[PDB]
């Protein structure tokens, strides 16, 4: 090699070590896709895990095959307000029946619990969804909505659908995502060990 | 009651199987799989240690053919140090594979900052050096003693250091690795039994059963292969002779069981590996 | 709407009245280009070591 | 076993 | 865009001094840096080199064992510690930035220079012509010869053409032949092969007077030639 | 009454177009090239492998010197490589890691990228400062930017997910020309060798030939049954090729205004992610979802399919201007140069 060639190789090695340092820094990070100009990136940290939430809302879904999880948020009270539940279940079917998304976990947040509890005492489900064939109580209707969402998953042996209910005066709504991400990381570690 | 030549057939079969398996394993890690992951570094080091164990068992075969040592004193020292060194490094590599898997499961957040090929290289170099200590300690202490016949043993002054060497080998070669492997895989499977993404369904329970079956297989192979050799060594070191004959000859077979371990680690860590099957 | 309907009435009306050549001599021109420049295609004719060699 | 230790 | 030198002055023989250079206006940590002398009436001579990231540090054989070149990247400074000074070392020192990748332009910017006075194999680069009288509007050719071929197996010929105006630092004109440096007018052209090298100026102007230097970059003891003087 | 008349006029215009198409075709290209020498087998080999990363590699681009290469990855890195020596010349951090395309200026002084941020970022490579600095952030698209191609150091052409192409001046920062007419998201561009025309492919299963200095759609090509993902000009500028999600490549002619070739297979139903021609045609290189690149004879059926070394799908592929090398980038964080 010439003198300038060796100096160029030294520059390339410096770029190599900078790239490796950036990769080691970014190996901690966790990417989550929030569903429910450009992207809206929100970055926070929980228990030595840096979470990046990309608020974005079938062609842009081909840019997200490496995400750790999809946080699918559903407001329940839209049952009492074109039905929004039908669009929500069509979107959930689209996000679960993808060929490239057969191993991506979904954290299903169900908000508006108090509003749905208030609206279920006076307005029954038979005005909108009369085929459920159940009681009008809070717990039974909440379980019916949760199982109606969960039954839409086909071949539930690779990924798992996590259903949580929104809470305010606590931090368990981040702890649920932490537990789901920990399970995803465990499965990826077994994949890296060549043992799963 | 005589098994004179079947043990030589066992040694030849073990030689062929070990050479073929190890040649396949380093062929995979040379031609196909890059060293960019820690598990590949561990598999390659274990295969190298198994092949180095494999290189010495023809010498065991020619000692067990006719009852002498037809080699020099320097060859005796080299063979003894290589034997002890490679036994220790194979055992410690199995132990560190167990600790790596336990870290990957039960400590998953920290594993992202631990399961780096640089740290795998650091751990491997430390294992190699902390066995190089006893390797040079067997260089300095080996030799041959005239009995008639010539034995290829450790030449202690004047003896009681023999018992201390056997106890040290049994403690830092059988007990500590078995307990580390048992604890690590037990806590690993116990943590994996309470993981939602890997249990619950039928295929998920099949995957958990497959993982647990491979775990019990590798632990059982280690215990079965390394139990009777150490047990017979300590019995002879804390007994009062025997009726000779078969009580020596089966000892040769006991040695074969140790080499059985070197025949199964390429099978139990590369043939059953998920990344090597793709 | 009304503006969209007006622009749909306007349209373009210009892709219809273009000059089209026959597919046969277009294909003949295409294969003539392939035959003319075939000598200077390194991915057709292999080379011993052009610019990216090995040890 | 004994004698003869062992060679090995 | 600025390299300001400091140090200098009068120093007794056998003493030591600490030349410093402050760099500003450019990404200093990405550049390799050079120290080059000029005697009070003679040509330029290379002294020291430090790479980007301080991986590689190279010296001249005259100053080896007595000079130490270092850099402080976070405060953007180059250092030359000179111990056991000699009467041969009375000179004006230049700090040169130098970038290295495919298509780069090394030795592109030169500092002002700092003067010190001490009180009382290698490729030979030959410029057989000096003190060429000339009038404006005429094409001028300056020749340079090398002891060994400057053509590498990469297809690159590492010869560099610099111009030093009266009372000014050297300015890079040509870095590889027929690669004109930035800010240089398109009347300077470079040609040659192997041993022979030529710099031609088509329509000479009055700002082109001064001393012209050819330097090789094929081997690490970088060597200049006694430059050719163009005067009116 | 207006809607019925509009539908009747559109139907009769389409029928007249189809009647012009039918009389235009008399003999297929397969009937002409049935008596020429078939290219037997191309045995490409990986000469160099550009490595060091874990994030998936999106679109790459070559230089006009056939030496420098630019690659964009999901880790927010634009790396400029020297393909002869495997050295990385430049590493450029990106503000947004969701980059979907990159380009290299024909002069070699600029690079461009863009993606889900709806901005085309232009970076200067030749600065007195010594580092790469952002020259411009072209904003104005209302969808994700999918392809960008330089015309010179003054103008660029971009395609986006808002069914719209644009021609920008990179000093003023404003859209000089806006190309509309697609009904789906356009995701591929190809500039003509004379840079007077370009061609685009959208989600509407359609390709469109646009005039740059006139600002109107010259031609519309209706081939495939699915989304058109890649598009590339023939070297003579009179034909182009399209890859789609229907596992079918298609070669169209501009002057004949018709489809000529259908490159199909009965072994995989994997879509085409990238197409490029060689220096003389005769090799349509298509990357698929099956981790492989197939080499088609552009005038016949399949020839090599030999580019087999890639752990994940070949996301991008490009051919140098001198035709020596083919560079493929896949999702295994690896660039490979093949010859």
């Amino acid at each position: 090699l010439s003198a300038e060639d060796k100096a160029a190789v030294e520059r390339s090695k410096m770029i190599d070590r900078n790239l490796r340092e950036d990769g080691e820094k970014a190996a901690r990070e966790v990417k989550l896709l929030l569903l429910g100009t450009g992207i809206v990136e929100t970055h926070f940290t929980f228990k030595d895990l840096h979470f990046k939430m990309f608020d974005v809302g079938k062609k842009w879904i081909h840019c997200f095959e490496g995400v750790t999880a999809i946080i699918f948020c559903v407001a329940l009270s839209d049952y009492d307000l074109m039905n929004r539940m039908h669009a929500s279940m069509k979107l959930f079917d689209s996000i679960c029946n993808n060929k490239w998304f057969t191993d991506t976990s979904i954290i299903l947040f169900l908000n508006k619990k108090d509003l749905f509890e208030e609206k279920i005492k006076k307005s029954p489900l038979t005005i909108c969804y009369p085929e459920y064939a159940g009681s009008n109580t809070y717990e039974e209707a909440a379980a019916y909505i949760q199982c109606q969402f969960e039954d839409l998953n086909k071949r539930k042996d690779t990924k798992e659908i996590y259903t949580h209910f929104t809470c305010s005066t606590d931090t368990k709504n981040v702890q649920f995502v932490f537990d789901a991400v920990t399970d995803v990381i465990i499965k990826n570690n077994l994949k890296d060990c060549g043992l799963f | 009651p005589a098994i004179p030549v079947i043990i030589t057939a066992v040694y030849s079969v073990v030689f062929v199987v070990g050479l073929v398996g190890n040649s396949l394993v380093m062929f995979v890690i040379i031609r196909y799989t890059k060293m960019k992951t820690a598990t590949n570094i561990y598999i390659f080091n274990l295969a190298l240690a198994d092949a180095l164990v494999t290189t010495t068992m023809p010498f065991q075969s020619t000692v067990y053919l006719m009852n002498s040592w037809p080699f020099g004193d320097v060859l005796c020292k080299i063979v003894l140090s290589i034997d002890y060194y490679n036994m220790f490094t194979s055992i410690f590599t199995l132990t560190m594979m167990s600790v790596d898997r336990y870290i990957a499961v039960c400590h998953p957040v920290k594993a992202l900052d631990f399961r780096t090929p640089l740290k795998a290289k650091i751990i491997n170099i430390c294992i190699w050096l902390l066995s190089s200590s006893v390797g040079i300690s067997a260089i300095v202490l080996g030799g041959t003693k005239v009995r008639d016949v010539i034995e290829c043993s450790l030449q202690f002054p004047d003896s009681w250091w023999d018992l201390f060497m056997k106890i040290c080998v049994f403690i830092f070669a059988f007990v500590i690795p078995v307990l580390i492997i048992i604890v690590c895989y037990t806590l690993m499977i116990l943590r994996l039994k309470s993981v939602r993404l890997l249990s619950g369904s039928r295929e998920k329970d099949r995957n958990l059963r497959r993982i647990t079956r491979l775990v019990l297989v590798v632990v059982a192979v280690f215990v079965v292969c390394w139990t009777p050799i150490h047990i017979f060594i300590l019995v002879e070191a804390l007994g009062s002779t025997s009726h000779s004959t078969a009580a020596l000859s089966s000892y040769y077979f006991c040695i074969a069981l140790g080499y059985t371990n070197s025949c199964l680690n390429p099978i139990l860590y590369a043939f059953l590996d998920e990344n090597f099957k793709r | 709407s009304i503006a969209q309907a007006r622009k749909l009435v306007e349209q373009l009306k210009m892709e219809a009245n273009i000059d089209r050549i026959k597919v046969s001599k277009a294909a003949a021109d295409l294969m003539a280009y392939c035959e003319a420049h075939a000598k200077e295609d390194p991915l057709l004719t292999p080379v011993p070591a052009s610019e990216n060699p090995f040890r | 076993y004994a004698x003869t230790t062992c060679t090995x | 865009v600025q390299l300001v030198e400091s140090g200098g002055g009068l120093v007794q023989p056998g003493g030591s001094r600490k030349l410093s250079c402050s760099a500003s206006g450019f990404a200093f940590s990405s550049f390799g840096m050079h120290w080059v002398r000029q005697a009070p009436e003679k040509g330029l001579e290379w002294v020291a080199y430090i790479s980007s990231g301080s991986g590689t540090i190279y010296y001249a054989d005259t100053v080896k064992g007595r000079f130490t070149i270092s850099r402080d990247d976070p405060k953007n400074t180059l250092f030359l510690q000179m111990t056991s000074l000699r009467s041969e070392d009375t000179a004006m020192y230049y700090c040169v930035r130098s970038i290295y990748y495919y298509g780069s332009s090394p030795f592109d910017f030169w500092g002002q220079g700092t003067t010190l006075t001490v009180s009382s194999s290698d490729i030979v680069m030959t410029q057989a012509t000096s003190s060429v009288p000339v009038t404006p509007g005429e094409s001028v050719s300056i020749s340079c010869r090398s002891s060994k071929s400057l053509l590498h197996s990469n297809g690159n010929t590492y010869l560099y053409w610099f111009l030093q105006r009266p009372g000014q630092s050297p300015q890079l004109l040509i870095y590889r032949m027929s690669n004109l440096a930035s800010g240089v007018p398109d009347r300077f052209s470079g040609s040659g092969s192997g041993t022979a090298f030529t710099l031609t100026i088509s329509r000479l102007e009055a700002e082109d007077v001064g001393v012209y230097y050819c330097m090789q970059h094929l081997e690490y003891p970088l060597t200049f030639g006694a430059g050719t003087k163009l005067e009116l | 009454s207006e809607l019925d008349q509009l539908r009747q006029e559109a139907e009769q215009l389409k029928n007249q177009i189809r009647d012009a198409r039918k009389a235009c075709a008399d003999a297929t290209l397969s009937q002409i090239t049935n008596n020429i020498d078939p290219v037997g087998r191309i045995q490409m080999r990986t000469r160099r492998t550009l490595r060091g990363h874990l994030a998936k590699i999106y679109a790459m681009h070559w230089g006009t010197d056939s030496r420098l290469l630019v690659s964009a990855s999901q880790d927010g890195k634009l790396i400029i490589w020297d393909s002869y020596t495997t050295n990385k010349v430049h590493a450029i951090p990106l503000r947004s890691s969701w980059v979907m395309t990159c380009a290299y200026a024909p002069s070699g002084n600029y690079v461009a990228c863009g993606g889900l941020d709806n901005i085309c970022s232009i970076y200067n490579l030749k600065t007195r400062e010594g580092n790469v600095r952002v020259s411009r952030e072209l904003a104005g698209h209302t969808g994700y930017l999918s392809c960008c191609r330089f015309l010179d150091d003054n103008q660029i052409v971009t395609s986006s997910g808002d069914t719209t192409c644009a021609l920008w001046d990179i000093e003023t920062g404003q859209q000089t020309t806006t190309f509309t007419g697609h009904t789906g998201d356009v995701m591929s561009l190809s500039l003509a060798p004379d840079t007077r025309l370009f061609v685009s492919g959208a989600c509407d299963a359609s390709a469109k030939l646009w005039d740059v200095r006139e600002g109107m759609c010259r031609q519309t090509f209706t081939g495939h049954e699915s989304d058109i993902n890649a598009i590339c000009f023939f070297p003579n500028g009179n034909a182009f090729a399209t890859g789609s999600d229907d596992a079918t490549c298609r070669l169209f002619d501009l002057r004949a205004d018709q489809e000529l070739m259908t490159y199909s297979h009965d072994n995989i139903i994997c879509g085409i992610t990238s197409v490029s021609f060689s220096k003389s045609g005769r090799l349509l290189l298509a990357g698929y979802d099956d981790f492989n690149c197939n080499v088609w004879d552009a005038l016949k059926a399949d020839r090599a399919g030999v580019l087999a070394g890639h752990d994940n799908r070949v996301s991008c592929l490009g051919v140098t201007d001198d035709g020596m090398a083919v560079a493929t980038g896949s999702w295994d964080s690896f660039l490979k140069i093949w010859n």
